[PDB]
Parts: C-alpha cells; sequence; structure tokens
C-alpha cells in the first residue's frame, strides 16, 4: 500500500517574537514507513530535532512528530522538508505563523 | 510491560 | 476515565542494506512512554516519559532483552512472508503489530487486542473473545493454524488480561501527575480572506490534555459538521495536544458563527467568535 504523507507545521504557543516556543512538524497518513524528515530554519537544517510520537492508525498508515524548541524572530522562516516514495519530488512545507 | 514475545508467523 | 496501554511494533526489511529496521513504541493513553529502535549502535529500551524513571534497572534490562528477541523473530517473519506470498528478496516489506489493553476508570479490563498487518493490509487479528484468531487471507490462515497448534492465544490472553492490565495500573499510579492531569484547552479564532466574498474562520484549541476533544462550528444553533474542515488532534511537542476546525462563511457574516470547544477540562464548553 502507498499513501502520501500529510505534512503539518505548527507551534505549541501562538508565536510571539522573542518568546521561547516549540515548532512541530507532524507527518501523517503515510505508507510505506521509510521517510526522511528535516526541519529547516532559514533554509538550513536545524540540528538535534527530536523525533517522537511514532504510531499508526487503524488503517495502518504511519504518524510521526518532529519537534524542536525555537524562539521566533520577525525575520526567521521555518519549514519541514519530507522525502517519501509516494512523491517524485521532496516536499517543503513552510510554517505559516498566521494560520 | 511489553508482550513476552511475538510468535513467528 | 478509561485508559490504555499499547505497543506499536514495526519491522521493515531493507534488502542490500543489512538487517531490518525494528521499532517498538509504547504508549499509555496517547503519551509515548517507552521506545526501542534498532537503528543505533547500542539499541536499548529507553524511557520516553519522566515518570518511567521510577522503574529500576531490571525493567530496562528485561525489556531490552525482549526487544532484541523481537528483532530476530520479525526478521524471520519477513522471510517467511516472502514465501507465503511468493515475493522476491529484492523489495522492502513491512510488518506492523498493535497490541494493547484498556481499563475503565476503576482499573478493570474493558478490552484487549493484537492485530497484525503486512504491507499495510490486515493480516491476522485476535478476536474480541481473546480465544481465537481471524485471518484476512490464505497466508494468514497458515499462521492461524500454527498459533492454534502452539496454543498462542491462551498465552496472549493471559498477558492481555493479566500483565498488561497490571502494568497499566502501575504506570497510571507512578505517572499520575502526568497521566491523570487535565489541562484545559485555550482557544482562539483566526480569519482569512478568500475570493468570492467568503472568509475562512479557523477555530484553534491549544495546550490541552488528555487528547479527546470536540470542536464544532455553529450557525443558528445547529452544527456545521458537514462543511467544516479539520485536522486530526495532534501532539504539540510537550505532552499536550492541539487541534483546529475551519468553516468557510460569507464575508460580513462572521458574527453569526460560533466555535464550540468540548473537553474534560471544561465543565462548560467554550464558545468563541471571530
Ligand atoms: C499523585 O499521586 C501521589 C501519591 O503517589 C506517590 O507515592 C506513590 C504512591 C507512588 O505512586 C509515587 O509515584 C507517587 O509520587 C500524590 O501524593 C499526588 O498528590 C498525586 N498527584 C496529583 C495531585 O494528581
Ligand atoms: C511464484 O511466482 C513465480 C514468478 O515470479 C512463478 O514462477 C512461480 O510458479 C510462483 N510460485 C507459486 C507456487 O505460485
Amino acid at each position: 500500500i502507498q499513501k502520501t504523507p500529510q505534512i503539518q507545521v505548527y507551534s505549541r504557543h501562538p508565536p510571539e517574537n522573542g518568546k521561547p516556543n516549540i515548532l512541530n512538524c507532524y507527518v501523517t497518513q503515510f505508507h510505506p514507513p521509510h521517510i526522511e524528515i528535516q526541519m529547516l530554519k532559514n533554509g538550513k537544517k536545524i540540528p538535534k530535532v527530536e523525533m517522537s510520537d511514532m504510531s499508526f492508525s487503524k488503517d495502518w498508515s504511519f504518524y510521526i512528530l518532529a519537534h524542536t524548541e525555537f524562539t521566533p524572530t520577525e525575520t526567521d522562516t521555518y519549514a519541514c522538508r519530507v522525502k517519501h516514495d509516494s512523491m517524485a519530488e521532496p516536499k517543503t512545507v513552510y510554517w505559516d505563523r498566521d494560520m | 510491560f511489553a508482550p513476552g514475545n511475538y510468535p513467528a508467523l | 476515565g478509561p485508559h490504555s496501554l499499547r505497543y506499536f511494533v514495526t519491522a521493515v526489511s531493507r534488502p542490500g542494506l543489512g538487517e531490518p529496521r525494528f521499532i517498538s513504541v509504547g504508549y499509555v493513553d496517547n503519551t509515548e512512554f517507552v521506545r526501542f529502535d534498532s537503528d543505533a549502535e547500542n539499541p536499548r529500551y529507553e524511557p520516553r516519559a519522566r515518570w518511567m524513571e521510577q522503574e529500576g534497572p531490571e525493567y530496562w534490562e528485561r525489556e531490552t532483552q525482549k526487544a532484541k528477541g523481537n528483532e530476530q523473530s520479525f526478521r524471520v517473519d519477513l522471510r517467511t512472508l516472502l514465501g507465503y506470498y511468493n515475493q522476491s528478496k529484492g523489495g522492502s516489506h513491512t510488518i506492523q503489530v498493535i497490541s494493547g489493553c484498556e481499563v475503565g476508570s476503576d482499573g478493570r479490563l474493558l478490552r484487549g487486542y493484537q492485530q497484525y498487518a503486512y504491507d499495510g493490509c490486515d493480516y491476522i487479528a485476535l478476536n474480541e473473545d481473546l480465544k481465537t484468531w481471524t485471518a484476512a487471507d490464505m497466508a494468514a490462515l497458515i499462521t492461524k493454524h500454527k498459533w492454534e497448534q502452539a496454543g498462542e492465544a491462551e498465552r496472549l490472553r493471559a498477558y492481555l488480561e493479566g500483565t498488561c492490565v497490571e502494568w497499566l495500573r502501575r504506570y497510571l499510579k507512578n505517572g499520575n501527575a502526568t497521566l491523570l492531569r487535565t489541562d484545559s484547552p485555550k482557544a482562539h479564532v483566526t480569519h482569512h480572506s478568500r475570493p468570492e466574498d467568503k472568509v475562512t474562520l479557523r477555530c484553534w484549541a491549544l495546550g490541552f490534555y488528555p487528547a479527546d476533544i470536540t470542536l464544532t462550528w455553529q450557525l443558528n444553533g445547529e452544527e456545521l459538521i458537514q462543511d467544516m474542515e479539520l485536522v486530526e488532534t495532534r501532539p504539540a511537542g510537550d505532552g499536550t495536544f492541539q487541534k483546529w476546525a475551519s468553516v468557510v462563511v460569507p464575508l460580513g457574516k462572521e458574527q453569526y458563527y460560533t466555535c464550540h470547544v468540548y473537553h474534560q477540562g471544561l465543565p462548560e464548553p467554550l464558545t468563541l467568535r471571530w
């Protein structure tokens, strides 16, 4: 079975520049399990991102969370890049702080 | 505590 | 309320790249508390929740030994299934298993289960009676017969009604400050323009625990569960959860729509508007 991942990028607290927060990239509903997930700050890989909450649903599709602490500034942009066999090209999903 | 083992298929 | 102890197991073959990847992740309710991942120089069973510091070193040594035993049995399973399905050694395949038990607020067993999937499809599952198995195809019927001759169901039933329940109760006791807490959702609504004089209203629910929650949008006292868009409730990185639900309304009418948030930490549900 092959299912394309849903990529969701969001912070723990509504963003406030200068205030500590947590950035999340939840990748879900995918199959097969092999996947590459990178969190990026201004186009550069963020080191020591934590991978957690790996599970699967009743239909067997996978879920996994990548998260990191971060302090948003007005200029910094963030995104989550995912590579999975269901997609020809890597997919980069930017954090939308106004969502 | 996890299952003692998973019998082979 | 009720609680669960669940173990998610995944084994994935990688032809030409060595041994299969093996991961076992344990959860009490929706909080990860233990994990084993074969992809480390020194794979060990590790705590993922602070309260697991309360277990002694024997807990970890035992769980680690068991996990290494699993890597081996699942490696064998991947090969066996290639035979059952007449598939080649060149492709990657996945075995998944979910095992668990659930208790009521009084700590008594509500249900137990164990289900397997091969390449994302149902393979075999323990029936609700915890006595027999149901097989999804002829390969799984072979497994069913093996497990029946070996009396595997009785051993699994003993684990689900006994060991699983007993340890879940202990985890709920040891991690009570974490597992039995209630963090009320904090909600807000965002507004977004669209073409055609329509607006997207998004109701956010943040910082809540446990994960169970309901977000609805109403118009004239009725629910718009239909035209709503939403995401599955999701972990926010610190042990709490988050969720949003949106609805597209006519511009200038935002005032008539209300978001309703129902949660264990809200004696009275929240009602918000843009
Ligand atoms: C959580 O339970 C506390 C009592 O349990 C403690 O002592 C043992 C019984 C063992 O379970 C330890 O892990 C616990 O620390 C109780 O004192 C706390 O008030 C409880 N926390 C709350 C208020 O939910
Ligand atoms: C398995 O498939 C191969 C073709 O790849 C075929 O030669 C063989 O007969 C099949 N085996 C069985 C028992 O179906």
